[PDB]
């Protein structure tokens, strides 16, 4: 249950807030994605 | 070879695919052997 921020190499979800440094738990290739959303998304078939 | 000298870290060797990503440079260092 819950992820905020993904690296881009180790897929490891991470989670934080101003200050706390743009780094990962390791890595320190400072990327990161924002994870997808809760909401669902619908589409159409054609 | 490709260096990223930044405030808050040493020095990353630097690769492709992220100086792209991150809006940086792909370029290295220079040293001359200079005579006093
Ligand atoms: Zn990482």
């Amino acid at each position: 249950a819950t992820l905020k921020y993904i690296c881009a190499e180790c897929s490891s979800k991470l989670s934080l807030s101003r200050t706390d440094a743009v780094r990962c738990k390791d890595c320190g290739h400072r990327i990161l994605l924002k994870a997808r959303t809760k909401r669902l998304v619908q589409f159409e078939a054609r | 070879k490709p260096m990223v000298n930044e405030s808050d870290g040493v020095t990353h060797a630097l690769y492709p695919q992220e100086a792209r990503l991150r809006n940086l440079t792909y370029s290295s260092g220079l040293f001359v052997d200079v005579k006093k």
